[PDB]
RNA sequence: GCGGAUUUAGCUCAGUUGGGAGAGCGCCAGACUGAAGAUCUGGAGGUCCUGUGUUCGAUCCACAGAAUUCGCACCA
RNA sequence: GCGGAUUUAGCUCAGUUGGGAGAGCGCCAGACUGAAGAUCUGGAGGUCCUGUGUUCGAUCCACAGAAUUCGCACCA
RNA sequence: AAUCCCCCGUGCCCAUAGCGGCGUGGAACCACCCGUUCCCAUUCCGAACACGGAAGUGAAACGCGCCAGCGCCGAUGGUACUGGGCGGGCGACCGCCUGGGAGAGUAGGUCGGUGCGGGGGAU
RNA sequence: CGCUGACUGGGGCCUGUAGAGCACUGAUAGGGCUAGGGGGCCCACCAGCCUACCAAACCCUGUCAAACUCCGAAGGGUCCC
RNA sequence: GUCGCCUCCUAAAAGGUAACGGAGGCGCCCAAAGGUCCCCUCAGGCGGGACGGAAAUCCGCCGGAGAGCGCAAGGGUAGAA
C-alpha cells in the first residue's frame, strides 16, 4: 500500500501571473501590477526594474500594488494630467 | 614631500585560539580590547570537528593601546629577521602580527574608488 | 484541526476574564507550560493573556 | 552590486524611508565644521536655506547653542513661507547630541517634529 | 527537432565517448579542409569512427583538425511495449547545421593528406563537401 | 523490458538521533603437550556494492547504473 | 485523547508505622583453580519520574504533566 | 542681493561617470587633526559612532584636469530570423515575391552631462 | 441599449522563443601557463633534481543548451485617438 | 503505474493547452526567521602568523553580491528580504 519510483513522471499544476492594466490606461484603485501577490502596492506607476528605465501608467487614483521585486515597486508618483481641477 | 610615505603607526593585532573558557581572561588583563570570535571546521585533526564553536581569540590593538604593548611586550621576543613578510607586515610568536602603514594604505578601506592599493606605495 | 500529538498542538488563552479567547497554534518543541501575552476580551480592552488550555 | 551596494556607510534608503510621506525632508546635512540642512519636499520639491552655520556667520558657540539656533531660526524662516508640520531629516549619523541639537531648533522652531 | 529531458535530469553532463579533435600537422597559408551541407544529428559513433579511420590511412601532417562533436541523444524500446513510453537513452551526436566548417586538412603542400581526408569523406555518411579554404589548397 | 530486496576485514549475519562500529566461526604470535587437535591467553582487520547528489558531516537519508537472488510475464 | 494499572540501583523488582533507602542479579572483588566455572565471603548499586505543596521529618500524603501499559471510547 | 570662476550640501540621467597611472588644492572650503571630565558610545579600545578646540597638514577620503590598458557606449553598408503572399522537390527541406531587420563583427566614442540651495571668488 | 464590434492607421506600455552570444551556468575540443598524481634520477624525510604520461584552476585559438543567456527582433497583447 | 498541491522546461514570445512528455519538491514548520528602532557590508582569491601543513583563527589588500535568505525549484534582491 504505497507508491513507486523510477517513473519520474510528475506533471505540474497551474499559476496565473500578469501585468493586469498594462501601462497607461484608465487607472482604478485596484490590483496594479502582478507577479508576486502578498505584494505591497505603491504610489502611481513604477519604473524600477532589473532592466534600467521606468514605466508610466497615465492612470492615477489611491494606489496600485507590487509583486515583490520583479516589475519594480511604485513610488515615482504620476497622477497624470487627468488629475487636475475637474 | 618626504613628509608623506614616512610612517605613522597603523593597527597591530596579537591573539590566540584553541578548540576550547577564560584563557582570554588572561588576555583581558594584559591589555583591554577583548576578542570574541568563533573558529570552526569539521574534522578530527585535534578533535575540532565542531563546526560552530567559540574558540577563536583575538585581542585587536592598533595605535594608543598597542603602544603600551609594543612597549612592555617587545623585550621578551628574540628574533628580528625573516619573519618579515611582503605586504609590509609580519607575524611572530604564541600568536601576534603587525602591519606596516606607508601613506598609500588606508584608501584600501573605501567602499568607493577602492584603489586596490598600488604596490609601489605599500 | 488535524490533531497530531506531533509537537503540533492547538491552544488558546483567556483574558484575565476579559472573558473568552482567540486563535493560536503551538509546539511543545520549547517552553512547555510557557505561554503568555495580552489582548482585549469583549472585556474593555487589553488584558494579560495566558494561553495554556 | 548597484552603485549603492558596493560602497558602504550611507543609508540614503533610510532617507527614502521617510520619503514615502509625512512632510518636508527637514534633511539636516552635517560636516562638523558646521551643519547645513534644507527642505526636500515630495514633488521635485526644493528648499529655502532655512538654516545654515554661515548664512549668519558661524558664530563662536560651538555645537550646542550653534544648532539650538540655526534650527529655531530655520524654523522661523520657513513658517514665514507657509509650511507648518515638517518631517525631520537625520540626514546622516544617529540623532547625535549636534543632530538632536538642530532638532531642538525645529521643535522650538515651532515647525512641528 | 525532438531533443532531450534536460542537461542533468535525463541525460546531460557527459563526455559522449569519442576520439578527441586535432591531428595532422600545422602550416600558415595552405587551406585544406572539409565541410558539409546536410542536416543530421550526426551519428556519434559513426562519427567518432569515420574521422578516425581518417588518421588510420594517413598518419601525421595534414590539420587533421575536425570541428564536430555530438552532445544530445534519442531513446526508445524499454519497458511495456509501445504505449506510454518512458525512455532508454543511446546514441548522442550534434546537429550538422545544414553545412558548415567541418574538419580541416590544413598545411603547406601536402595533398598526400588531401586524398586522405578525401578517404575521410568517402566515409562519413551524409554525402559531404570536398573543398578548400582562404586561398584554396596551394 | 516491469515491481521488491540485496551486493560490508576469507564465510553466514546485526545496527531509525545518521554524527564516534560489532557478534559467532577463520588467519599469525604466546602457553598446555613428547606431538598435532578441542580448549584457556592477546592482538592484526574492512569501496558497509561502481559512480554522484542533499547535508557541517551519512555507507545507515535520497536519485541513476552494472553484478546478485526471487516474483511477473496470463485472455483470445 | 475516556478510564484503570504503576514510578525505587546497570537488569528484574520488594518496600505499610511518615523517621534504616532495601533484596535478587545480576554486576564487581576476595577466597579456591593449573586457569575459568561451580560453591563460600564481601561490596557497590540511587534524580525513590519531575515540580510545588502538607509535615518536626516525605519513596509513602495532596496537586499538573509525564511515561509505560491494558481496555474503550469513534458519522466531522 | 536677480551674470561667469570656485568649493560645499546635494539631486536626475541606473558605467559615453568604473578601474587604475600620474598630478594639483588648502587665504577661503573640507577633511584629516588636538584632547577626552560630563551627553552619548564600542559584545575590545571614544578606530567607526562622539563631545569640546588653537597650533600642524594636504599625505590620505576627497574635488578639477591629463592618460584608452582593462573595461562601458556604439552607427552606416551588411548576413540570420520572420509577419504576409506563392512556387520546387516523396525527402529531412529548398527557393522566390513584399514590409519588419538584431547580437557579435571593424569605425569610432567615453574618461560624465546636467538640476536647486549654501559659502564665497568677479567695483 | 445604438456606433460601442472583428479588422486597419496612430500612439504609448509590455512578452522576451527563432537567431545569436559567450562574462551567469553546465557541457566540450586544439593548445599555453601551472601545480595536484606521476614518471625516470642523487637512495630518495630527498622532500633536492631534470622531463617525454594524466590532470584541477587562469590565458589564447575554438564550439553545442528546452528546463543557460551581458544580447535580442519576426510577431501577439492592452488602454486611449 | 497514477490520481492533491508547490516549480522548471513544453506555452511558439499577453494570458493558456494534451500526452502513462521531461526533471524535482509538499500534507512541515518558526513562539521568535514575529513588530519596529538601532547598527553590519557576502561568498571567494591572494599575502602574513597560534594551537594550524586540505579545510579555520587574525591582520592587510581585490570584489554588477558568484555568497545571503530553515526546507524544491524559480523570481528576488545588500538599498537587502
Amino acid at each position: 500500500a504505497h507508491k513507486k519510483g523510477v517513473g519520474s513522471s510528475k506533471n505540474g499544476r497551474d499559476s496565473n501571473p500578469k501585468y493586469l492594466g498594462v501601462k497607461k490606461f484608465g487607472g482604478e484603485v485596484v490590483k496594479a501590477g502582478n507577479i508576486l501577490v502578498r505584494q505591497r502596492g505603491t504610489k502611481f506607476k513604477a519604473g524600477q526594474g532589473v532592466g534600467m528605465g521606468r514605466d508610466h501608467t497615465l492612470f492615477a487614483l489611491s494606489d496600485g500594488k507590487v509583486v515583490f521585486i520583479n516589475k519594480g515597486k511604485g513610488a515615482r508618483f504620476i497622477s497624470i494630467e487627468a488629475a487636475q481641477t475637474e | 614631500f618626504h613628509e608623506m610615505r614616512e610612517p605613522r603607526i597603523e593597527k597591530v593585532v596579537v591573539h590566540m585560539g584553541i578548540g576550547h573558557a577564560n584563557a582570554e581572561d588572561i588576555l583581558g588583563e594584559i591589555t583591554g580590547q577583548m576578542p570574541v570570535r568563533t573558529k570552526a571546521k569539521r574534522t578530527v585533526g585535534e578533535f575540532d570537528i565542531r563546526e560552530g564553536d567559540p574558540i577563536g581569540a583575538k585581542v585587536t590593538l592598533r595605535d594608543e593601546m598597542a603602544e603600551e604593548f609594543l612597549q612592555t611586550a617587545l623585550p621578551l621576543a628574540e628574533l628580528a629577521t625573516s619573519q618579515f613578510d611582503d605586504t609590509g607586515n609580519f607575524s611572530f610568536g604564541l600568536d601576534v602580527t603587525v602591519n606596516l602603514v606607508r601613506p598609500g594604505y588606508r584608501v584600501a578601506k573605501r567602499d568607493k574608488a577602492s584603489r586596490s592599493i598600488p604596490t609601489k606605495h605599500r | 484541526a488535524k490533531d497530531g500529538p506531533r509537537i503540533i498542538v492547538k491552544m488558546e488563552s483567556s483574558a484575565g476574564t476579559g472573558f473568552y479567547y482567540t486563535t493560536t497554534k503551538n509546539r511543545r518543541n520549547t517552553q512547555a507550560k510557557l505561554e503568555l501575552k495580552k489582548y482585549d476580551p469583549v472585556a474593555k480592552k487589553h488584558v494579560v493573556f495566558r494561553e495554556k488550555k | 552590486p548597484m552603485r549603492r551596494r558596493r560602497e558602504a556607510r550611507t543609508d540614503y534608503h533610510q532617507r527614502l524611508r521617510l520619503l514615502k510621506s509625512g512632510k518636508p525632508r527637514l534633511v539636516a546635512r552635517k560636516s562638523n565644521k558646521h551643519v547645513r540642512a534644507q527642505l526636500v519636499t515630495p514633488n521635485g520639491d526644493d528648499t529655502l536655506a532655512s538654516a545654515h552655520s554661515s548664512d549668519l556667520a558661524e558664530y563662536g558657540w560651538e555645537p550646542t547653542g550653534s544648532a539650538y539656533l540655526t534650527g529655531l531660526l530655520a524654523g522661523l524662516r520657513a513658517q514665514e513661507a507657509g509650511v507648518e508640520e515638517a518631517v525631520l531629516d537625520i540626514g546622516l549619523n544617529s540623532p547625535t547630541p549636534k543632530v538632536f541639537a538642530i532638532q531642538e531648533g525645529a521643535i522650538d522652531a515651532g515647525l512641528d517634529i | 527537432s525532438i531533443k532531450p529531458t534536460r542537461r542533468e535530469y535525463i541525460s546531460g553532463i557527459p563526455g559522449k565517448g569519442i576520439a578527441q579533435f586535432k591531428m595532422g600537422n600545422n602550416t600558415y597559408p595552405a587551406q585544406v579542409e572539409n565541410v558539409v551541407e546536410k542536416p543530421v544529428q550526426i551519428r556519434h559513433n559513426a562519427l567518432e569512427a569515420a574521422r578516425n579511420a581518417a588518421n588510420r590511412f594517413v598518419q601525421n601532417s595534414g590539420k587533421f583538425r575536425i570541428r564536430k562533436f555530438p552532445f544530445h541523444v534519442i531513446r526508445e524500446q524499454d519497458g511495456d511495449g509501445m504505449r506510454a513510453p518512458f525512455g532508454k537513452s543511446v546514441g548522442t551526436a550534434a546537429r550538422s547545421h545544414g553545412a558548415n566548417h567541418d574538419f580541416i586538412a590544413w598545411v603547406n603542400p601536402d595533398p598526400a593528406v588531401e586524398f586522405a581526408w578525401r578517404r575521410a569523406y568517402m566515409k562519413v555518411t551524409p554525402t559531404v563537401n570536398i573543398d578548400s579554404s582562404p586561398a584554396g589548397n596551394a
